[PDB]
């Protein structure tokens, strides 16, 4: 449940995969990357919005950091728009209607990652 | 025959609407599509590069866009800009340089606005630290960075003052900024807490009257800000919901999800049943029509999966938008009447706007 | 229809019909610039039974119109007969070569 | 966990194909999609701005793109460029400036090619005056226009010579260009008329062998150019069509519509029935497989509405492409065998290419 690289690809590439609970973007794992690695030639964002997602497999809740990969045009695959615990821009780092590539050397948005931080 | 250019848009300004197509699948080729709402005819377009935002000048003469370029798109130097375009010729006139931190995000109205007097463009910055930027239209210059708005988000102009606007802050209150005639902050004020950020977060989209604004919350409550005076007075909640509605878990959802018909005080809100955490951007099952004076619903109609709306006061119209299609409604009476649907107005739009006619 | 790919004058259009884009068969949409150059089609008029020369000037300097895409090929030839050829952007020589839409300008009898 | 970049493509080069997505509906955001043909996995992409063209270096190390930028996209100064990208990292390395007249058009292979020795990129210019442009890969420079090619179109490299290529001219013949080591024209020659431009125009896509090329015509004839000697010898037509074929008006149609399996001499061609003026770019009703030695058809199979193809000599494969989906065929026997289809590989692509393996 905590190691998507050991999981079924079809499972992790789904918007309903538990850790993708606040993704507004294209899943990087469908874009030539993995849940925690940018597709070749795209650059991680140093900033992100954060979700809290429930893991139904182990019953615990986890902080997930939605870093983007940046500097390539839209991946176009596995678009998700999930909104669990997402909040508007006055709670800015909980907010997913902004481009978290906004502070990168190149801000063009490529895809979104779902990085496990730890227990909520 | 001879092909000619130089032509103006073929329908009068009063017939025109502006569908901001993010083209999210190809976000570097976002654009504004100009339509005639009376017959669905496509009238023209304005290219807006990466994640463009758009508004029409209050006087109806110009279109303002906000966008980001890079020298080589995906590499090279960044240029954030406002562009001024002629509204009738749909031609580029002037580029106004911005600092490289204009908001990149979905097309909420409040990210790119102007003062009531039309003399200043007021836009949201995120670096990710937030501030509000001021552009002097006459001078073609970025003139002010309102760092006082740090930790706040979006711009709600006050239609009863020439150069004043509000923003929603992390304390659950509103910061009001009054600009001088030079576009620099002339004064400011902070309201008391209007809503609990943690327990009853509001949608940023205002239902904007001349001297007050209403906001709806994730749980179907309504908050109000009265700016008839210099200090904004806040109140709420009252609930959009009766007991029956609560039984079926009706809540608001959408983006630009509310509107106000100023003559009647009717507020329009996209609503869906079976609300729970994570459903705040769900397409509308219904549009609810609320009497803001009695604080009670007067009508409900099918929502047509809409996500965003806008209101024309003078022709008593509401447009709704499901991401691709624009529905035109007559709201001259309490029950909206569907006049037509413009199919394929955009690939990925969350914002439609009428050409101003009010001057 | 004039907005249909089947309209007789559009017999060698590879592009978006400008008449669906805020212009007409002989005028560019606002803020798009005519191309000085074009490919030419010879199209059959189903009314008078005569063939006419149609000049497919583009409108340029705005991004793709996206409406009324056509790909008709009557009498179209490859790039070694360059001005009969429609798999190239006839905006290529414009101040801004971004392709917006294609017009169908009647020149005269073939 | 920590998000990292700097990674290489996950599948080895021999698994890779390049789908050039024009994205015609948003032609300013064209791109190359990189896929694994063995399992249909999306591997990465290269952005190519307005109407990108793409090829892989013969040595398989780099991806070359050709594109047009403007300072403000729809206004401002034009920059036509070739870009060099690392194939494994899919990262940008170098921009080579071109004169502002690179061909803007659909993605026929012959608009953006390289010499056999890989030392020169050879591309079509149109201002609309035509010329062939030469880029010196070692120097990262534009050399000069091949003005002798005025009135001609497209680039057919000679795989038997290090820096020679041909182009098809309005006189219905071929112009051959032989470059010197500096990328300038060292010599040239012009064939006799190969085809009647008026009466039997050919598709520009070559079915390219090591020392000859075949071309199909709008009416289903085949023409041949033998460049085994210094002067090109031309012949044809012969018909692809038997009486039954002719009775049903079968003709070729497509874009990159032919292929040659060099070891067998089998030529692959998209065909459709009920041909008449205007059907030359119709999708394939069938793919015909022709023995170019015997001049007879040896197989016919469903076309899957394909428009473009490419052949891999080293793995005996044919890819076909219908604009959005890529079909993978085993062509080690006369009858092709369909292995799989990659759905949704592009929105508007007329060109797919394998990552080169071997080829020396």
């Amino acid at each position: 449940s905590l190691n998507p690289d050991l999981a079924n690809e079809d499972e992790v590439n789904s918007c309903d995969y538990w850790r993708h609970c606040a993704v507004d973007g294209f899943l990087c794992s469908c874009c030539g990357g993995t849940t925690t690695t940018c597709p070749p030639g795209s650059t991680p964002s140093p900033i992100s919005w954060i979700g809290t997602c429930h893991n139904p497999h182990d019953g615990k809740d986890y902080l997930i950091s939605y870093h983007d990969c940046c500097g390539k045009t839209a991946c176009g695959r596995c678009q998700c728009n999930t909104q669990t615990r997402e909040r508007p821009g006055y709670e800015f780092f909980l907010h997913n209607d902004v481009n978290w590539c906004m502070a990168n050397e190149n801000s063009t948005f490529h895809c979104t990652t779902s990085v496990l931080v730890g227990l909520a | 025959e001879v092909l000619t250019g130089g032509h103006s848009v073929s329908a009068p300004q009063e017939n025109r609407i502006y569908v901001m197509d993010s083209v999210f699948m190809h976000l570097t080729e976002s654009r504004v599509h100009v339509y005639d709402y009376t017959n669905g005819k496509f009238l023209g377009m304005v290219p807006t590069a990466f994640n463009g935002h758009v508004q029409v000048s209050n006087d109806g003469k110009k279109i303002y866009t906000m966008t980001t370029y890079h020298e080589r798109i995906t590499r090279g130097k960044r240029s954030d800009v406002v562009e001024v375009w002629d509204a009738d010729k749909l031609t580029f006139e002037k580029e106004i340089s911005l600092p490289p931190k204009r908001v990149q995000g979905l097309n909420y109205d409040g990210l790119f606005r102007q003062t009531t007097d039309g003399k200043f463009i007021v836009l949201q910055n995120a670096s990710p630290a937030t501030s509000i930027g001021i552009v002097d239209v006459a001078k073609g210059d970025y003139v002010e960075d309102v760092t006082a708005a740090a930790g706040c988000w979006s711009v709600i102009p006050q239609p009863n003052r020439p150069r004043s606007f509000m923003t929603i802050c992390g304390d659950g209150g509103l910061l009001t900024i009054n600009l001088g005639e030079d576009g620099k902050v002339a004064s400011q004020s902070r309201s008391k807490q209007m809503f609990s950020v943690k327990d009853d977060p509001i949608f940023i989209a205002p239902a904007l009257d001349k001297d007050k604004a209403h906001f709806v919350s994730y749980y179907g409550n309504v908050y109000s800000a009265d700016f008839s005076g210099d200090e904004v007075k806040v109140d709420g909640p009252w609930s959009l919901l009766n007991d029956e509605d609560k039984a079926k878990n009706w809540v608001p959802g959408g983006y630009n999800l509310v509107g106000l018909h100023r003559a009647s005080g009717r507020m329009y809100v996209f609503m869906h049943p079976d609300g729970k955490e994570g459903t705040h951007k769900f397409p509308a099952a219904e549009i609810w029509v609320m009497d803001t004076k009695t604080k009670q619903r007067v009508a409900r109609i099918p929502g047509r999966d809409a996500l965003s709306m806008t209101i024309d006061q003078q022709r008593n119209l509401m447009l709704t938008l499901d991401g691709g299609n624009v529905n035109v409604y007559d709201i001259s009476q309490p029950e909206p009447k569907l006049l037509r649907t413009i199919e394929g107005a955009a690939e990925a739009s969350l914002q439609v706007q009428f050409h101003p006619v009010g001057g």
